[PDB]
RNA sequence: CUUUAAUGUUUGAUGUUCUAACGUUGACCCGUAAUCCGGGUUGCGGACAGUGUCUGGUGGGUAGUUUGACUGGGGCGGUC
RNA sequence: GUUUAUUAAAAACACAGCACUGUGCAAACACGAAAGUGGACGUAUACGGUGUGACGCCUGCCCGGUGCCGGGAGGUUAAU
RNA sequence: AGGACCGAACCGACUAAUGUCGAAAAAUUAGCGGAUGACUUGUGGCUGGGGGUGAAAGGCCAAUCAAACCGGGAGAUAGCU
């Protein structure tokens, strides 16, 4: 599915509004991609589907970390 | 005049048989329903 | 050859038919065949993708080397035999070290001629050679668009293409369309212009010998109901309308094309 | 993004120093490559102790090793038989597997990676010119001279 | 201030080249008696394409609706 | 030859042929939130759409308006 | 050789009469068209409701189709009888 495997980021559902206030319902996506990532703890690339928020969080901590916490998470990467 | 029921024992056993209402969750609700209103046959049986 | 057959009944009137002697009147190589079932237009969904296809006679297929990876073995020409997936007839070859093979015909095949592949090639047609090899302006077909693709282009009977230019690593070949296209020099050709160039000279004469084509019948839009299709409704045979697909695109004179990822391999579009 | 350079960058390569560089270029090619490490309140201790001077030589020995390394074959001469065509057409074009397999198993030990052509792929038949990079900083230039047979 | 010019600063458009993101319904190897898929090597494109958020244009392809009353039946015409 | 099963079998529909138009192959197009599939294990003597409707003589003038294709002088013009 | 000719089986339904609380919720009798093909048929699959399929009639989709059937929102609403 659409979701991101860092931060959870998963499709919302919401209303778009004319200039009339019309109503229809849309649905907002995460701006997911697929991204390699090189881990040096175990000496290889690690794919993740991972959106633009969570390829910052990455940045921000390190990519052991994340993995660490993707681990606990109970979900294979 | 050919009518609209022509019957065939292998046709009505893959088409309303037991397992082919196990095989999708909604088949699965109708033996569900029709459980829960007592009805002694569940489904067409050969 | 063409032949017009006389007028003994309707439905022979206006049949043309296109009669080759050298044909192989015969079964086909079995272990090159394998199934082909038909669809009749439906996708993996059942629902109808493409309309007006269903019917036909049962075809087999032939497994046709596209690809030419046979480098350094001489072949012959065992026989031609006629291909029921392809405009073009086929020609089936037996190469030296005792392995047949499918390949499409050129116009200049004949039974017991020689073909060669790789770079270490001659000139005649049949021979297939990296297009940097191939001397600029010749004639060629089965081109590749990719090395080790296998070969796209000028595959129809009597289709070619036209070498033009060589610049780098990248070679410029005028299509049957009249699009410059600039292809990769490392991509194979074959020499000489695919066969059966009188294939377009048949006009099938009746209705049922489209519809044994796996043709089925088509209708035209006016004709339908306004639900139907976007033309249509009105009492008698009223329009009013731009001409457009039954899906609503406007067709034409409408261009289609929309890549953006090839467009840097196109030198020049169609006039 | 403020991270700390191992090797000399060609462009802003200062031995880490804290210099803005997008995220990017230092996602995909600084830290996958060993060039750099992100740094952020927390390495920056540990640079300035253990990587302040410590992998320095260490850094260097590997530059020394590589111009040991190009200077092996003295006559930086490259001669490979082909059996080219009739008056130019050679055979098939050859890249950097055949070159570097006949130059390792004669000649200077080098990975594939290091062979540059900056003149093609040999199409002509000749003499030709091949600049080889064993390091950002050391060029050098082997003369090659294939024959036809 | 009007009139001009060396080095350094913010720079943005354009052009060329590169590879390491990304694409590969190119080839080859392995999982594997596998035209799926994944991993590896290499080739070709390459910061383009593609995708997300926002935004202009087009949009009966689709949807929800409106289309007045008087009236010597209604409509037309006239009137409010 | 096909058609309103059950009041219309026809001049209606289809048809071989003809023309226009789109499509270079990860094709156009279609079904699918997507993957994927059909087109096609085909690739321009091929495929899709549209109109006309065997064959013979042919098919005139008009680009104002609305579409479609190309242009860029200038004006107006969103997010930012 | 032939979407060739005449004509049974087989497929279809142009005309007339009978039958309309019929033997039959479209039939019977006498004629009628195709009948080696774009034919017909058995068995088994696939396409599902704003969808399918359609040599295109708004035809067909279980005797029901300008939006099938069943259950639910639902005791919809009804300035009308």
């Amino acid at each position: 599915s659409r979701v991101c495997q860092v931060t959870g980021k998963r499709p919302v559902t919401g209303n778009n509004r004319s200039h009339a206030l019309n109503a229809t319902k849309r649905r907002f996506l995460p701006n997911l991609h697929s991204h390699r990532f090189w881990v040096e703890s175990e000496k290889r690339f690690v794919t993740l589907r991972v959106s633009a928020k969570g390829m910052r969080v990455i940045d921000k901590k390190g990519i052991d970390t994340v993995l660490a916490e993707l681990r606990a998470r109970g979900e294979k990467y | 005049m050919k009518r609209t029921f022509q019957p065939s024992v292998l046709k009505r056993n893959r088409s309303h048989g037991f397992r082919a209402r196990m095989a999708t969750k909604n088949g699965r609700q109708v033996l569900a329903r029709r459980r829960a209103k007592g009805r002694a046959r569940l489904t067409v049986s050969k | 050859a063409v032949v017009k057959c006389k007028p003994t009944s309707p439905g022979r009137r206006h049949v043309v038919k296109v009669v080759n002697p050298e044909l192989h009147k015969g079964k086909p190589f079995a272990p090159l065949l394998e199934k082909n079932s038909k669809s009749g237009g439906r996708n993996n969904n059942g629902r109808i993708t493409t309309r007006h296809i269903g019917g036909g006679h049962k075809q087999a297929y032939r497994i046709v080397d596209f690809k030419r990876n046979k480098d350094g073995i001489p072949a012959v020409v065992e026989r031609l035999e006629y291909d029921p997936n392809r405009s073009a007839n086929i020609a089936l070859v037996l190469y030296k070290d005792g392995e047949r093979r499918y390949i499409l015909a050129p116009k200049g095949l004949k039974a017991g001629d020689q073909i060669q592949s790789g770079v270490d090639a001659a000139i005649k047609p049949g021979n297939t050679l990296p297009m940097r090899n191939i001397p600029v302006g010749s004639t060629v077909h089965n081109v590749e668009m990719k090395p080790g693709k296998g070969g796209q282009l000028a595959r129809s009977a009597g289709t070619y293409v036209q070498i033009v230019a060589r610049d780098g690593a990248y070679v410029t070949l005028r299509l049957r369309s009249g699009e410059m296209r600039k292809v990769e020099a490392d991509c194979r050709a074959t020499l000489g212009e695919v066969g059966n160039a009188e294939h377009m000279l048949r006009v099938l004469g009746k209705a049922g010998a489209a519809r044994w084509r796996g043709v089925r019948p088509t209708v035209r839009g006016t004709a339908m109901n306004p639900v139907d299709h976007p033309h249509g409704g009105g009492e008698g045979r009223n329009f009013g309308k731009h001409p457009v697909t039954p899906w609503g695109v406007q067709t034409k004179g409408k261009k289609t094309r929309s890549n953006k990822r090839t467009d840097k391999f196109i030198v020049r579009r169609r006039s | 993004m403020q991270v700390i350079l191992l090797d000399k960058v060609a462009n802003l390569g200062s031995l880490g120093d804290q210099v803005n560089v997008k995220a990017g270029y230092a996602r995909n090619f600084l830290v996958p490559q060993g060039k750099a490490v992100p740094a952020t309140k927390k390495n920056i201790e540990f640079f300035e102790a253990r990587r302040a001077e410590l992998e320095a030589k260490l850094a260097e020995v590997l530059a020394a090793a590589n111009a040991r390394a190009e200077k092996i074959n003295a006559l930086e001469t490259v001669t490979i038989a082909s059996k080219a065509g009739d008056e130019g057409k050679l055979f098939g074009s050859i890249g950097t597997r055949d070159i570097a397999d006949a130059v390792t198993a004669a000649g200077v030990e080098v990975a594939k990676s290091e062979v540059r052509l900056p003149n093609g792929v040999l199409r002509t038949t000749g003499e030709h010119e091949v600049s080889f990079q064993v390091h950002s900083e050391v060029f050098a230039k082997v003369i090659v001279n294939v024959v036809a047979e």
